[PDB]
């Protein structure tokens, strides 16, 4: 059906490609690799993190408040006097 | 790593630490007196062991090869004739023979009168073939592996 | 004429594996689906060996487990690769659904629905399987979750007794669950074949969301080794999780033998069902939490209908992305809440997290899809 | 102009896939033993005085 | 009432990611188990074997198994004669049945110790502190004389009498018999009792870390080697116009 | 069946002989390693972690 | 534009069932093949409800079945439908293979071989399943069959103990057999899917043996109701075997507990294995009896090679037809001999019947086929 | 079992009482005899 012999038509778009053995498996890793990952992280960062940061505040609060809810047993007896 | 996977799963099927433990083991003292029998549990089967006098070895060896209901040369059976070690189950309907009893000096089955010689071969009674002889070997002079 | 194209069996291997076109630009997430298949292959065989030793009775089951962990050779490795392999199966599964929610793979609606059916079958499978250990947690987990069926108004108890096979959880029930838990995964494999069958006639989606017929690629040379890298990383996480800290993800106080007479102090479902548990515990009235429990998983079918964006991929729609990660954080909220004892601070956050969980997938998303439609002048 | 070792190594072992799989199998043959005894030596080294096989001295060989 | 005190973490030898259990402590802890523990605690799942490869030698295990008589199946008639004991035998039941154990302990049932460590939250850390700690009862709270106040117990009133004190038992190793050393050896032995596979598991964890660290970069390089044709390609567009 | 024998088929089988012995070595050594066969492994100079 | 042609699931159903051409002149014998397809379902469904009570421990396997036949409501009908159902399964199986041997259907060699492998699978399934009840014949049959493995010259006993899981047949062996018995039939189903897969690219054979392309007809209108009638007659014969004479295809002694100590007299394996068992009785040597046993079933693979006639069906070749019914009578001879104690009359007839069983299809058939060729002047 | 084939349930409840069997342990006790009920199986003549 949708085999390679019959898909989308396209017209003169030339392309170029080296043999795997003709080139290094790790081209310019430091000069270009790491900064790319850093740019990518800088793009995703503000989109992703803050909700999780919001989650943490709630997580901390919930445990802490529950601590006030229970561990502050003495507040109730203190209320008794 | 693949082998360390594959054979490992196979190792799960080969046995178990308890089944290996319950079975084979039956180390026992050679302290047993001649003509005196002692039963022992082994893989669920009863298993009598009895040291025997040389004269009994003589009357057992004297038995004709053809006369037996289930013929089997005696010296070819037991490794050392003075000791006899046998499964405690009679070959007929599975009742356990009384130790050191019967006309022939071996074992006798209460259930239906089956007789046995000191070598444990069937000699009279309904039971077809001879009492089973487990594979075993002596280690230290006082001890014996059973299995 | 290669031998693969003439042989009727090889044609299936040729189309389904070696030569089906895939988008060039596929990322790491698309690996997870394949991983699921592998996980299943692992959940079967490993578990199959456990079947060689486990004895499904009310008395002998736990002792058979001690038999597996000790007397059986290498049995504990099997039990832990299995029990942790299930949790890995749900990690890969939740991520696998999540990418579908993100990249708009849900537009393949039939494949989507079949995937949902695989999800429910997986839940019944893991649930019936967790009862097998017959530990303290198992008897009461099955007790409570089967007591949920009590809620249905007319069928109610009669249905529950029909599952129990008696007036309470006991040996026949444990044998029931042994059989069903033994049989379901093999159904899951066939439905997975249907899943790929509705998938491959249209082709795999790409992260951009634009049709990628211009740059299709044969699956073999590239994605066999890419997926192999995924299998290796998966075995990394699983083997580390089992061989270093096997029980961190497990539940202590499960090891005590089940007491009908005694109820454990905290009693919680294992974590992968557990978020849904909040939707139970937060909602008032016994039946409404059941209906909410159904809607919680069944919305996913409703989601494709709710699509309003003229695009597809989430990556070009940041305002939706904010709601998406907000929703994921909400899921973490549901999990941490479900990991905790009843109290007002927890119950309030559970109410808010539940209602927010439904509003984000019903109300909020379509509207900002419209707003994004208008920001780009459509 | 000195030949690289790989220039001869490929010319011998790697040129045919059968010899390639063969040298792989022999490589597994040695690597299993070497790596296993090595990892065992390391794990034995971190925890001296703990493992019972080293504690056997209190009662072994009469 | 109020939730039980949360036990402090301890600098145990085996809590290291690669470090193993010290078998001498397992031996001395078993020697604690045989007297103070065994009188009123079952271990259903441990045989007199198991010890054969971890501490006691097989011959010593044979000598040890015979030191307590065990029930056996019928001889002639029923009569049920008792054997001297063997390696495949499990640790003896303190009581014929649980109800007797309750009768001997004011209704309280002493839990099986075979998995007592991995059952309780905080694991064995719950155990040592449970033994080490017996504070005198707080002012303003009162409880039955049969009950005893151990704060780390969730009910905060354990039925167990304080099992150990200094020189309750004399170690064959000749090491001093402080109750701290006793409880330490107990927790070590129980920890082994619940995880026989620990020492092997650490060993296979090391070996898998080495093989995995060896393999990941290699497979990754193979993937880079295949995908390089795609990453390095440079398509261009050349319209007739 | 008779057709398979012939002047060129001898040449072909001879061409594939080294490959045949080589894969035979592959299957043999692979079997010896997969099975931990003890008999030959007692003879190998270094692979003696077996006791 | 019918919807069957559009949706892929409806496409595959449109192929395998509703629309695929078949020869019009297909008779009642081909129906047996479809019947096998039916039987498997029964053997699953019915069996699935026996696994819910059965306990695979050696100490309780028998009492659990007593629990099924007595305590469980309507359990005995499931028990007998299952047990007789296996017998009907092998009857339809033998008739199916005889059909394939008679009409020259073996020329579809790949389908033939998949049929052989599936045959061995069903045999192992029936064996381990017969071992499950844990009676006298069950336990003893297991000991006798398992020892044969011991026959292999070097590996032998280590392998046999590897099956036993111990020195002797016991509970772990029973549990293992319960697992493999549980798992195998679904593999038999996937093989069956392969079987039909290879089958359909050429099309079903017709009794005349001439190609039927001139007279192909859709499957749905006709063969669905023809197979409905055949399935109805199948359920008829099965229900008559179960509700009137449940026992006669079975063997008393299984209702006794297994005794490792005591040994039962007649020691006869259930009837479908009997002929093969006779071959073991026929060759005095152990390993020779084992190889003759494996040859007894493998031999089917060699049939296409041994074919010499320039025609398929025997119906136009009466001499070979007579050899065929000699072969069937010989199988009846072995099948009857398997039920009998060794004695002078039986041992001689068993050996002659076995040797005739090998010689008639390794020698006489090809030669008389050549004679039939020369008689027809080509 | 007998309740549907011959005896009426009251008759079976009377007949079951006529023979007695040991029960589960008493508090600070063990193995006391019990009159027996419908769910009891027919008595076993020997302990083993
Ligand atoms: C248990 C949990 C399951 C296992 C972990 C999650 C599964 C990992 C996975 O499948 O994705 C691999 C995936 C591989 O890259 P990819 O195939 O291009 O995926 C498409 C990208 O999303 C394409 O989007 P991108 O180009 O914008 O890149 C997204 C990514 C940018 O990161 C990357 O593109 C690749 C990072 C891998 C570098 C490897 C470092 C050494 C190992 O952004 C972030 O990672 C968020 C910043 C915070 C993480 C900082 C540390 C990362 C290292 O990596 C990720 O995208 C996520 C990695 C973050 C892991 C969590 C770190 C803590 C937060
Ligand atoms: C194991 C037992 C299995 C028995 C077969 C069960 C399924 C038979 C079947 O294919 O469906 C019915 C099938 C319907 O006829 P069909 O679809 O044309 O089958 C192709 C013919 O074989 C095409 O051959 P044909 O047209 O030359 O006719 C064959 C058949 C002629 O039989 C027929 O024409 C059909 C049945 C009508 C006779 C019914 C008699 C009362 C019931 O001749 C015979 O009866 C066989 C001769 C020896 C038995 C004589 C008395 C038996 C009746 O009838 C038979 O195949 C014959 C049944 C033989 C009965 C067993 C005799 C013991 C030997
Ligand atoms: C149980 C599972 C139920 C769902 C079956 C899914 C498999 C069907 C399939 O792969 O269609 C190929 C079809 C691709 O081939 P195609 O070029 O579109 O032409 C469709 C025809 O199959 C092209 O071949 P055709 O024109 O000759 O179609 C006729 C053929 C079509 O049969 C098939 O396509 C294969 C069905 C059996 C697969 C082999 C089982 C191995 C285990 O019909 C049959 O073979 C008779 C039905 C046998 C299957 C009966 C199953 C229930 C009983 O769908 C796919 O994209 C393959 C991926 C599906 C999952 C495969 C991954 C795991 C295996
Ligand atoms: C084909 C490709 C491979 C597929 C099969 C499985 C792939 C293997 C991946 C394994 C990941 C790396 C972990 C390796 C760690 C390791 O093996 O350490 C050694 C140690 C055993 O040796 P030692 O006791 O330490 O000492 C030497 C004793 N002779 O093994 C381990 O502890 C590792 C445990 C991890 C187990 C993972 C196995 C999962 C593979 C599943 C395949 C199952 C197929 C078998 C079923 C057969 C039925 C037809
Ligand atoms: C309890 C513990 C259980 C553990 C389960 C783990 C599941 C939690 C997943 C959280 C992972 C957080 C890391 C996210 C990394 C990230 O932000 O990637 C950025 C990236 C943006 O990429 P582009 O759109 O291409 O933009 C390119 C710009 N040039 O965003 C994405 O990767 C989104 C696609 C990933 C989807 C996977 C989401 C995982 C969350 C799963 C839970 C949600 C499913 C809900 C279904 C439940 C039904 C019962
Ligand atoms: C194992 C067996 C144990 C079973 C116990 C008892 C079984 C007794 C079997 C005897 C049944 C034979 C009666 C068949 C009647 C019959 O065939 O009538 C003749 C009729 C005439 O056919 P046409 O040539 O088409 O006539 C042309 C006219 N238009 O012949 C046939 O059609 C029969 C052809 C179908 C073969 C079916 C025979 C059933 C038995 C075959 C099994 C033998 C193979 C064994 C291999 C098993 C290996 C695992
Ligand atoms: C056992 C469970 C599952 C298995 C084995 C499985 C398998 C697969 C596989 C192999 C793919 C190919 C693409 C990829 O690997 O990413 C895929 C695609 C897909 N699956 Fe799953 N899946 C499972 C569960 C699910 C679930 C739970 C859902 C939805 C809730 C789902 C919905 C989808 C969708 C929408 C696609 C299309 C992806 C694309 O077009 O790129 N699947 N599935
Ligand atoms: C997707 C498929 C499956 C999943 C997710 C799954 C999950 C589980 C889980 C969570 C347990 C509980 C174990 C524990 O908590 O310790 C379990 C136990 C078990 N499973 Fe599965 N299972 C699956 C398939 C199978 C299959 C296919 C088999 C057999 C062929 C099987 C056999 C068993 C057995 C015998 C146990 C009991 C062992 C134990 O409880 O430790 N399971 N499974
Ligand atoms: C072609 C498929 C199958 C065949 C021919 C077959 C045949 C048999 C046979 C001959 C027995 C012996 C019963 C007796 O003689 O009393 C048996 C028992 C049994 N079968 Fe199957 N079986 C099949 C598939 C299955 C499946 C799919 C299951 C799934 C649960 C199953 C479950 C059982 C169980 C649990 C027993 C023993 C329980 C009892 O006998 O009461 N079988 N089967
Ligand atoms: C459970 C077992 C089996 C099932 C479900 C099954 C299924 C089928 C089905 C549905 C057909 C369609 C045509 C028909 O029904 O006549 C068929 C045909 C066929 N079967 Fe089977 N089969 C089984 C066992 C076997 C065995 C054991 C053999 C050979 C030893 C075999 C060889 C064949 C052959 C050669 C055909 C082609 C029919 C023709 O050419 O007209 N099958 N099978
Ligand atoms: S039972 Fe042995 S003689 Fe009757």
């Amino acid at each position: 059906g949708r085999e390679f012999g019959n898909l989308t038509r396209m017209r003169h778009v030339i392309s170029y490609s080296l043999s795997p053995f003709e080139q290094r498996a790790y081209p310019h890793v430091f000069t270009k690799g790491i900064p790319n990952v850093l740019r990518r992280i800088r793009e995703s960062f503000f989109r992703v993190v803050p909700q999780f940061v919001v989650f943490y505040l709630i997580y901390t609060w919930g445990t802490e408040e529950f601590e006030r809810s229970k561990r502050k047993n003495p507040a109730a007896y203190e209320n008794d006097k | 790593a693949a082998k360390n996977a594959v054979t490992q799963f196979v190792s799960s099927m080969s046995a178990s630490a308890d089944v290996l433990a319950l079975a084979k083991i039956e180390i026992k003292l050679s302290d047993i007196p001649e003509g005196k029998n002692m039963a022992f549990k082994w893989r669920g089967k009863p298993l009598f062991v009895r040291h025997r006098t040389q004269k009994e070895i003589e009357q057992e060896a004297a038995v004709e090869l053809s006369q037996l209901r289930d013929p089997q040369h005696d010296l070819d059976r037991v490794k050392k004739p003075e000791w006899v070690i046998l499964i405690g189950v009679c070959t007929h309907l599975g009742c356990v023979p009384i130790a050191n009893a019967g006309d022939f000096g071996g074992y006798y089955c209460p259930c239906h009168g089956s007789h046995y010689d000191a070598s444990g071969r069937i000699r009279l009674g309904p039971a077809p073939l001879n009492l089973e002889v487990p594979t075993y070997e002596f280690t230290s002079d006082d001890m014996v592996i059973v299995g | 004429t290669p031998m693969r194209k003439t042989n009727p069996l090889m044609k299936l291997i040729n189309h389904s594996f070696i030569d089906l076109p895939t988008p060039s630009n596929i990322s790491a997430w698309w690996n997870f689906g394949s991983l699921l298949g592998a996980c299943l292959i692992l959940q079967i065989t490993t578990g199959l060996f456990l079947a060689m030793h486990y004895s499904p009775d009310a008395s002998t089951a736990f002792s058979s487990i001690a038999h597996i962990t000790r007397d059986v050779n290498y049995g504990w490795i099997i039990r832990y690769l299995h029990a942790n392999g299930a949790s890995m199966f749900f990690i890969c599964l939740f991520l696998h659904i999540g990418r579908g929610l993100y990249y708009g793979s849900f537009l393949y609606s039939e494949t989507w629905n079949i995937g949902i059916i695989l999800l429910l079958a997986t839940m019944a499978t893991a649930f019936m399987g967790y009862v097998l250990p017959w530990g303290q947690m198992s008897f009461w987990g099955a007790t409570v979750i089967t007591n949920l069926l009590s809620a249905i108004p007319y069928i109610g108890t009669d249905l529950v007794q029909w599952i129990w096979g008696g007036y309470s959880v006991d040996s026949p029930t444990l044998t029931r669950f042994f059989t069903f838990h033994f049989i379901l995964p093999f159904i899951i494999a066939a439905l997975a074949t249907l899943h790929l069958l509705f998938l491959h006639e249209t082709g795999s989606n790409n992260p951009l969301g634009i049709t990628s017929h211009s740059d299709k690629i044969t699956f073999h040379p590239y994605y066999t080794i890419k997926d192999a890298l995924g299998l290796l990383l998966f075995l990394l996480s699983l083997m580390t999780l089992t061989l270093f800290s096997p029980d961190l993800l497990g539940d202590p106080d499960n090891y005590t033998l089940a007491n009908p007479l005694n109820t454990p102090p905290h009693i919680k479902p294992e974590w992968y069902f557990l978020f849904a548990y909040t939707i139970l515990r937060s909602v008032p009235n016994k039946l409404g939490g059941v209906l909410a429990l159904l809607l919680s998983i069944l919305i996913l079918a409703m989601i494709p209908i709710l699509h309003m964006s003229k695009q597809q991929s989430m990556m070009f729609r940041p305002l939706s992305q904010s709601l998406y990660w907000l929703l994921a954080a909400d899921l973490l909220i549901l999990t941490w809440i479900g990991g905790q004892p009843v109290s007002y601070p927890f119950t309030i956050i559970g109410q808010v997290a539940s209602v927010l969980y439904f509003t984000t997938i019903l109300i909020l998303m379509p509207t900002i899809s419209l707003i994004e439609n208008k920001m780009l002048k459509w | 102009a000195a030949a690289t070792l790989t220039s001869k190594l490929y010319s011998l072992l790697f040129r045919r896939t059968s010899t390639f799989a063969l040298t792989i199998i022999v490589g597994v043959m040695f690597f299993e033993r070497a790596f296993d005894q090595g990892a065992d030596a390391i794990y034995d080294h971190i925890n001296e005085g703990k493992l019972w096989k080293h504690i056997k001295h209190k009662y072994e060989n009469k | 009432s109020d939730l039980e005190l949360h036990p402090p973490s301890y600098p145990w030898s085996h809590r290291g990611l690669l470090s193993s259990l010290d078998h001498t402590s397992i031996r001395r802890g078993f020697q604690v188990y045989k007297q103070v523990c065994a009188s009123c605690h079952s271990m259903d799942f441990v045989a007199y074997r198991h010890l054969v490869g971890v501490c006691y030698t097989e011959d010593e295990a044979k000598e040890l198994a015979a030191e307590v008589e065990v029930q056996d199946g019928p001889n002639e008639d029923g009569e049920m004669f008792m054997r001297p004991g063997k390696l495949f035998d499990y640790f003896p039941k303190p009581y014929p049945n649980s109800e007797a154990a309750r009768a001997a302990n004011n209704g309280a049932l002493p839990p099986d110790l075979s998995y007592i460590v991995r059952a309780r939250h905080g694991g064995e850390d719950y155990v040592f502190s449970l033994l080490t700690g017996y504070c005198e009862p707080p002012t303003g709270v009162s409880l039955r004389e049969g009950l005893y106040f151990n704060p780390y117990f969730p009910g905060q009133a354990i039925a167990m009498a304080p099992p150990i004190y200094t020189d309750v038992l004399e170690f064959d190793d000749g090491t001093p018999a402080t109750m701290s050393q006793i409880a330490k050896d107990v927790c070590t032995f129980l920890r082994w009792a619940s995880e026989p596979e620990h020492d092997h598991r650490k060993r296979m964890g090391l070996k898998m870390l080495m093989m995995m660290a060896l393999l990941v970069p290699l497979v990754y390089t193979i993937k880079r080697h295949k995908w390089s044709v795609l990453k390095s390609r440079k398509l261009a567009y050349r319209p007739p116009k | 069946v008779t057709r398979f024998l012939g002047p060129r088929y001898r040449e072909l089988v001879k061409n594939w002989v080294p490959t045949a012995y080589t894969w035979g070595a592959v299957g043999a050594v692979g079997l010896v390693w997969a099975t931990d066969w003890r008999l030959i492994l007692d003879w190998v100079p270094y692979i003696n972690g077996k006791f």
